[PDB]
Formats: C-alpha cells, structure tokens, sequence
C-alpha cells in the first residue's frame, strides 16, 4: 500500500548517471522487456504486443 | 462526382492531373536540393519506414542484408533487437520474409546477446 | 427488379429536362450509361458514355466502361483503345493491363504490341498462371525460337510451382514433339511427381509416354524398361482409383479393362521365384487390381445397373483377395527409404481398405466369407466376375482375371487388432485427408468401437501438444490434439447421422459406407476449409501469403470447438465428445494423458449443464445460419434423459477429483449420485485403498481400517448385483461385464472370510450431516509457484 511515482524515477535516473553510457544501459535494459512483452502476448494479439514496444 | 461544378475557378492541372504512387513521393524525397533530408533518408529508421509505408518486405530483407555484409560489428544492439522483434512480428503475421536474412539477423542478434 | 426500357427512358428524359445547361445534362451521362448497361441497351450506354466522356475526358471509370461496352460488341481494338486510355489517365488499375493483353492476344497473336502488354503485366503480376498462357501462346507461334524460350518459361513457372498439372503436361508435349522421348519418361520418374498423382491427366499422360517408350524399345533387355514398367502399373492403378472416382461407369470400366491387359502383359515376365522389384510390385498392383474391380461392382449396384443383392458376394470376394495378398517383406537397404516404403504404404492401404469393406459387406454374418469362397472362388465363378466387369469385351485367355488362380482362397475373417495396424499404415499415404480420416471413423463407429483418433493425429501432427492451458485463448498457435480429436469426433458424427437420414428408403443389401472413391463427401465445405487451414499451418505447407487468411479461417471456428461464448453447438454434439473423451481417457494408464482429458471432458460437461437447463425449461436452442457441424432434430435431448446426463457430469466431475488425488471429495460427490456407474467406481476406489493398506505386517488399527474398506467394498458391489437382478438392462452402463463384477465380490468375500457373513452393521443410517454448501470444482487459477515441499504424491499407477 500507498504511491509510486516520484522517487523511484530519481533513483534510476541517478542509478544511470553512474554508467560510463547511459544511452547504451537503456538500450541493454529494454531487452528482457521486449522478450517478456513477447512472451505475454498470444499470437492474435499482435498489435497489444507493438503498443506495449511502444510504452517501453 | 458533381455533375455541376463551374469552370471558372480553375486549381492548377497539375495539381488536378496529378498521377500519385506511393513510390513518386520517395523518389523526389531523393531528387531534394536539401541536404538536411538526404542525410536522414539514409538513416536505418527512415529507410525502414520507407519500405513499412510501401509494404515492400522483399527490399527491406535486402537492406538488411546489405547491412550485415557490411560489418555486422557496426550494427547498433537497439537496431539488432528491432530488426529481430520487427522479423518476429512478421513471421506471427504470415508474412513471407527472406528466411536467409531472418536466420542471418537472429544469429548476428544471438551472438550480441551472448557477448 | 430489372427497370424496363421505358422506365430508365422517363427518368433520363427527366433528369435532362431538369438541367440547366447542355454540360449540366452531359454530367449526369454516366449515371444513365450505367443504368442502360444494367437494361442491356448497350447502344444507348456507349451513347450517354460518350457525351459524358466529351465533357469529363479526364475520368478514367467513364474510358473503362466505355471499354467494358466494346468488348461486350466484339469491338476488341476499340475497347483495347479505351483501356488504354482510361490505364494513362489511372495507372493504379493492374488487372487492365492484364485485360489489355488477353484482348491483344486474342485479337492477333502476331502482334507485336502482344509481347510488350504481355512483359508489362508480368512485371505486374509476378508468376500468374494467366500471364503464363498468354507467354506460351506468343511463344508457341515463334517456330524454333520460340520453343527454346517456351521451355526456359516451363522451367522458371516449375521452379516457382513444381505441382501444378498443366506447366507439367506442356513439359511433356514439348518433349514428345521433338522426339526426346527419354527426356518426357525422366521427367515423369522424378519423385516430386508423386503430388501429381491425384490428377486424372497426369497419370493418363505418365501411361503415354510410358506405353510410347515400352513400345519404342521392344526386344532390348534393359534395367530400365523394369523400373518403367513397374511405374507404367502404378500409374495405371492411379488412372483406375481416380477414373472410379471423377468418372462414369463406363469410363471406371474400359480404365479397369487397360489396367487388366496390362497385368496380363507382365505376369508372363513374373516368375513366382523371383524376389524382384517387378514382381512385388505386379503381386501388390494384383491386390490393388482386385480392390477397384470390387469397388466397380459396388458402383455399378450404385448407377442402378446392377441390384445390391447381385453383387454383393462377388464384390465381397474381390475384397478378400485384396485383403489376403501379402505385404512386401522389407529388407531394410540403408540407403535409399523413398522407393520400397511406398510399396508398403500402399499394401497397408489396400489392407485397411479392403478388410473393412468385407466387415461392412458381411452385414456380420459369421459364415458369409466360407459361403462366398464356396461359391466364387472356382473358374465358373471367375467366368462370371469376368462377365459383370467387362459383358462380352474380354475373353478368359485375353484377361488377367480370367488366367489368374482365385482357387487358393483363405476361409481368414478380418481381425480388429490387425485392422488397427493396417490403418495406422494408410494415414501416410492420404497425408491427413479428412475425406480419409472421417471413412475411418464411420467403420470404427459401425463396429460400436471407438476409433484410435489419438494414435492417428499423434502421426499427422507429431508436433502439436495433446493439450492446452489456454482454452480461452482463440489463437491459431494455441491449437492442440484434443482440439482435432473433438473436431474429428463431430465430424464422424454428422456423417454417420446424415447417411442414417438418407438411407431410411435404401436396399438392405446396401452397404451402410461405400468404398472411399465411390463415396459421397462425408463433411461440409466448411469442415474442409478449416482442416485444410490447420493442416497447411502447421506442417507449414501454407501458400506464401496465405496465412494470414488461414489464421482467420482457424480463429473463427476454434472457438466453436472450445465452447466459447455463443459457440452455436448442439448439446448432442458435447455429450458425444464428454463421453468420448472420458472413455479415451479411462483406457490410458498415463496420470497425465487421464488428467487431460478428464479436464476436458469436464470442461465440455461444464458447457452442456446450461443448455440442459433451458432444455428443462423446455426453451429452444440457438441454432446459426451457417454451422460448422450440422444440427440433427433427430438427436435433440428431450426432458427425459436430462437427468441421466446430469448424473454422468457428476460422474465425470467426481472421476476428475479421484484422477487429481482428491480421494475424499470423489468418495462424497460418487455418493450423491446413487447410480451403479457410481458403486462401481466407489468399490474400485475402496479395494484401492485396501490394496495400499496390505502390507505383510499390519498394526491392529491398519487391520481394522483394511477390514472397513473390504466391508465398502463388499457393500458396494453388491449394490451393483442387487440392481442388476432387479433390471438386466443395467449390462449397458455398467463400465465393465457383470461377470468382472462378480469375480471381484467373490475375491473381496475370500479376503473377508467365512467369519463376518452374519453382522451386517446398517450401512446407511449414519451420514445424516452436513447441509448443503455448493461444492465449488474450482479450477486453479494461476497463481505464482510458491514452492511448499511436503507431500509426495501418494498415487502411483500400478
């Protein structure tokens, strides 16, 4: 119980700033959540699948 | 459709008789003096959009492959994982891709995983 | 309603009354070409077209309906002229450049305006078979160039369609019309070839060139005119199974009279001591030879030509010595698979085929073989099958049927267990078909067996699960074996209640299934599409560009067969597939195979319990405009037998919790029931547990607890037996025969001993609590693996 939208944010934000390149971390990160957004999704929900692409 | 329209306010008949294909709008997005616009009809995502607007497949398969030809160690990992996911997208469509390419994308997209 | 001429004359002459300039009445010109057009006043539509066409010359539908109307007169170079212009004006219009050609190459093949319209629309259309014909119509008037060309364009369309039939007929005449005779027989031995074998024209244009080249090579022994002639009886075999089935009866009968001539032709080159592949091949195409003379006689009877009663016997007769050639014996060759495992394909299709024709034929009459033997399997009987097939053609020198020894004839009835076996070999050959495969299940399901479905679609579909997590998901990927079992089942159903509504008027002597190829088609077009689309999807067989179609196809019925929301099934159809997978599922002693279709009968019951209550409430069924499987009003469930079916669904729902391991919740809901079907699962579960109990060195409460559950089961059992002598029309839902009843109360009264026949505590009078709470069969939900380790599963199956 109770409000995630304004701490956890600045922690990863300042999480990333610690990364020699934060572009290419970001672009390591969406990995698993492509995969898993794959995975979740039935074949006949093709076009749920790219909105949540989209999303991450 | 309307049998009533009066001739005398004449739109240019270029613009009346023009023949439109989706394949004239990017043939003169080449023939630009602007030199901003060419840079970025180059760029990977432009180029695959281009062929997603055309719904030409066999094509974008062979831009992929000219691209790993070219070094496969040049290749951005985010673009590597587009190419496979836009791949899988649409092999669950039915869609008919180069199936050399497509093995040739996941093995290059594998062996970056691995590394 | 068609508008008269005069009606449209009226309306046109008032819409130019109305108009207030001369261009305001050449605007509306179009609107009444149409209208002519649809009155066919083709005269008066190029006329209002034209005057509209003089004030809007730009329009590219005015330049194609202009078009459209010179064709229509014949006129192909005005039309030609208007597509033209009505193509520069609109150049997105594909299909009229294509039009433009067919009229070019129509009009003057020598044109070269041909070549140039030709090339333009096969860059438009890649590999059409119409740009095909019009490419080998230039190119056939082009004399020796021309042929070099042709067969460059032969080549490109087979390596971009290798199975169709008539690029591979040309193939063929361009080599017989320069002599290349060797080329044209290559060409028809190459193993691809196999697909065409279904094509009438095909094997009849393989039998040419076959004949041609045997004929053409007279007196010169050679390795290769065996392997042609064994191919030219193969062939020969194909053109008699597919003339059976495309043609008439006289057409099946000179095909048949070729096919005998020329089993006469080889049998002098057969000498019975020769293991060669000639002769395993004339020994099988003899099997075969007999199988489609009997299958004649049956469609003979079927023309009416010929009563059933006559033709039975010697049809019957025909079948058994089909059925009783032997199988070649393989020696496996390493090396080379694709040619002798073909010959055994088809012995094994002859088998299944022709054994249960005569179990049809025999109407199961247990003396029927030895009385046909008796009667037909001498030479005055040859004499006459001679003269039923062929009248006064052929003469017992001249036939094969009439040299042939028929004499040494086996009195060997067909057994089930072989016949099973025998079908498992004929799937390989019709790949799937579901003609095939619904035959199959109508002869298993004349016999009151159910048929081996599972061991079927295991071999078709060796990579689809037996079953799926997600029933609700309509995913074309989510379909798994009992999804084709259910199919399979329902289909077999209908057609075996659609021949039964058909043949109330038949001949006794009418055989209740007729042979595959004289047999009407046992399924609906729809049945076909689907199977067709899930076949091509998963054995990835689907047409380049296809398979987002085929998706739909699948997606729509499937949740038909899931009994989704508003799934249009009759009832009769679910209780069919609940008891036939419960019967299926009981049989297997795999935990999990029992455990899936248990599920799944569960889940259809679960589907069926709220039409039987509208049922009860005596409300009609929602039938849809177009079904995949037909509605029967002759199984429609009536109010009596509401019931009965709600006590099997407790059954099948309490048999679920035992398979599950819930011991004590199936012990309760079998209870409830109070059925024999009940009393016997409850016995089988009490000696169970008895069994589980003896161990040889038993504490005194494990000798009381073996005891009680003895004293269950005795209970129990004779329940059973006390129904039984009270109505004997129980036999038939007893799961088992009441003499397995009997032989387990008699082992259970040796285990009790003499000693306790005498204190009968009252068995009923003290379960008298516990007040109704819904007892929810609450299917888990998937909530995450928390891994508690601490009961190993108690169940073992021995």
């Amino acid at each position: 119980l109770d409000s995630p939208s304004f701490t956890e944010d600045i922690t990863l934000s300042a999480v990333m700033l610690q990364e020699e390149d934060p572009g290419e971390a970001a672009t390591m990160s969406m990995y698993p959540d492509f995969l898993k957004s794959f995975l979740e999704h039935p074949s006949s929900a093709v076009f749920e699948l790219i909105e949540q692409y989209e999303a991450t | 459709s309307i049998i009533s329209f009066n001739e005398a306010n004449e739109l240019p008949r270029e613009y009346l008789e023009a023949n439109w294909t989706l394949d004239s709008v990017f043939e003169e997005l080449q023939a630009t003096d602007k030199k901003r616009v060419l840079e970025e009809n180059r760029e990977h995502y432009h180029i695959i959009q281009k062929f997603v607007i055309l719904a030409d497949v066999d094509g974008l398969m062979d831009e992929f492959s000219e691209w790993l030809s070219n070094g496969k160690n040049l290749l951005l990992g985010h673009l590597l994982r587009f190419m496979t996911h836009l791949l899988l997208f649409f092999r669950t469509l039915g869609l008919q891709a180069k199936e050399e390419v497509s093995v040739e994308v996941l093995k290059t997209y594998i062996q970056r995983l691995i590394n | 309603m068609r508008r008269s001429k005069a009606e449209i004359q009226r309306y046109v002459e008032n819409a130019q009354n109305s108009a207030s300039s001369p261009r305001e009445k050449s605007m509306k010109g179009f609107l009444f070409a149409r209208l002519y057009y649809e009155a066919k006043e083709y005269e008066l539509a190029k006329r209002s077209v034209s005057s509209y066409i003089s004030v809007q010359e730009r329009d590219p539908k005015a330049h194609r309906f202009l078009g459209q109307l010179f064709e229509i007169e014949g006129n192909v170079e005005k039309a030609v002229g208007c597509y033209k212009r009505s193509l520069e004006l609109n150049p997105t219009q594909k299909d009229l450049t294509l039009r433009i050609a067919e009229l070019i190459c129509t009009l003057n093949i020598k044109d070269g305006r041909a070549e140039y319209w030709v090339e333009r629309a096969s860059k438009l259309f890649p590999g059409s078979p119409e740009i095909y014909r019009l490419k080998e119509q230039l190119l056939s008037s082009q004399g020796e160039a021309g042929w070099n060309q042709l067969f460059d364009l032969i080549q490109a369309e087979l390596f971009a369609r290798p199975n169709d039939v008539y690029v591979n007929l040309k193939l063929v005449d361009l080599f017989l019309s320069n002599q290349r005779l060797e080329e044209a027989v290559l060409h028809c031995l190459k193993p691809e070839r196999r697909a065409l074998r279904t094509d009438i024209e095909w094997c009849s244009c393989v039998v040419r060139v076959f004949k041609e080249y045997l004929a053409s090579k007279q007196g010169q022994k050679n390795t290769n005119m065996r392997m042609i002639t064994k191919e030219l009886l193969l062939a020969q075999c194909d053109v008699v199974f597919l003339t059976l089935s495309k043609k008439d009866v006289q057409k099946s009968k000179e095909a048949l009279e070729r096919f005998d001539q020329a089993l006469l032709s080889v049998k002098q080159s057969v000498s019975g001591t020769d293991a060669s592949d000639l002769s395993v091949t004339f020994y099988e195409m003899r099997g075969h030879y007999y199988m489609h003379a009997g299958t004649l006689l049956l469609k003979m009877a079927q023309s009416c030509e010929v009563q059933w009663k006559a033709l039975i016997e010697p049809a019957a007769l025909c079948y058994l010595l089909a059925y009783q050639v032997p199988k070649p014996k393989s020696k496996p060759v390493k090396g080379d698979d694709n040619g002798q495992g073909f010959l055994e394909e088809l012995a094994f299709d002859r088998q299944s085929k022709s054994g249960h024709l005569l179990l049809t034929l025999s109407h199961g009459k247990q003396n029927f073989i030895s009385e046909i033997i008796e009667t037909f399997a001498n030479q005055c009987g040859q004499s006459i099958l001679l003269k039923f097939l062929f009248e006064d053609n052929l003469s017992m020198q001249d036939s094969f049927m009439g040299s042939d020894d028929i004499s040494y004839v086996e009195n060997r009835v067909p057994d089930l267990s072989e016949l099973s076996q025998h079908d498992n070999g004929s799937l390989r050959i019709h790949n799937g078909d579901l003609q095939h495969l619904t035959w199959l299940g109508l002869q298993w399901h004349f016999l009151s067996t159910l048929p081996p479905l599972r061991k079927w679609l295991k071999q078709i579909f060796p990579r689809v699960p037996q079953e799926t997590s997600r029933l609700e998901s309509n995913i074309p990927e989510s379909i798994c074996l009992l999804d084709l079992e259910v199919f399979l089942l329902a289909v077999v159903q209908t057609s075996y209640l659609q021949l039964q509504d058909n043949n109330t008027t038949a001949d006794p002597n009418r055989p209740r299934c007729l042979p595959l190829p004289i047999c009407k088609q046992l399924f609906t077009d729809r049945q076909r599409s689907w199977w067709d689309a899930v076949y091509s999807l998963i054995t990835k067989k689907a047409l380049p560009g296809t398979s987002a179609k085929l998706r739909s196809v699948i997606q729509h019925d499937l949740t038909t067969l899931r009994a989704q929301e508003k799934h249009g099934l009759q009832p009769a159809v679910l209780v069919n597939w609940a008891r036939g997978l419960h019967k299926t599922g009981y049989s297997l002693n795999s935990f999990y195979d029992q455990k899936e279709y248990m599920g799944r009968c569960v889940h259809y019951w679960k589907k069926l319990l709220p039409l039987l209550d509208l049922v009860k409430q005596k409300k009609s069924i929602p039938e849809p405009v177009d079904p995949l499987f037909k509605h029967f009003h002759n199984k429609d469930i009536k109010v009596s037998e509401v019931k009965d079916l709600e006590d099997e669904a407790c059954i099948a729902f309490a048999t679920l919790d035992l398979v599950d391991g819930k011991t004590e919740d199936a012990i309760i809901a079998f209870e409830s029931v109070k059925n024999v079907v009940a009393y016997w699962n409850l016995a089988l579960i009490y000696q169970r547990k008895a069994e589980e109990i003896e161990n040889d060195c038993l504490p005194a409460e494990e000798q009381e607890e073996f005891q009680e559950c003895l004293l269950k089961c005795k209970g129990f059992l004779k329940m059973i037996c006390d129904e039984y002598s009270a109505y004997p029309s129980i036999a038939t839902s007893l799961p088992v025969p009441v003499e397995t009843v009997f032989e387990m109360l008699d082992s259970v009264k040796q285990s009790l001993g003499e000693a306790m026949d005498d204190h009968s505590p009252a068995f009923m009078e003290n379960h008298s609590v516990l007040t109704t709470s819904a007892i929810k069969h609450s299917t888990p939900s998937p909530t995450k693996l928390t891994i508690s380790p601490s009961k190993s599963a108690r169940f073992s199956p021995k």
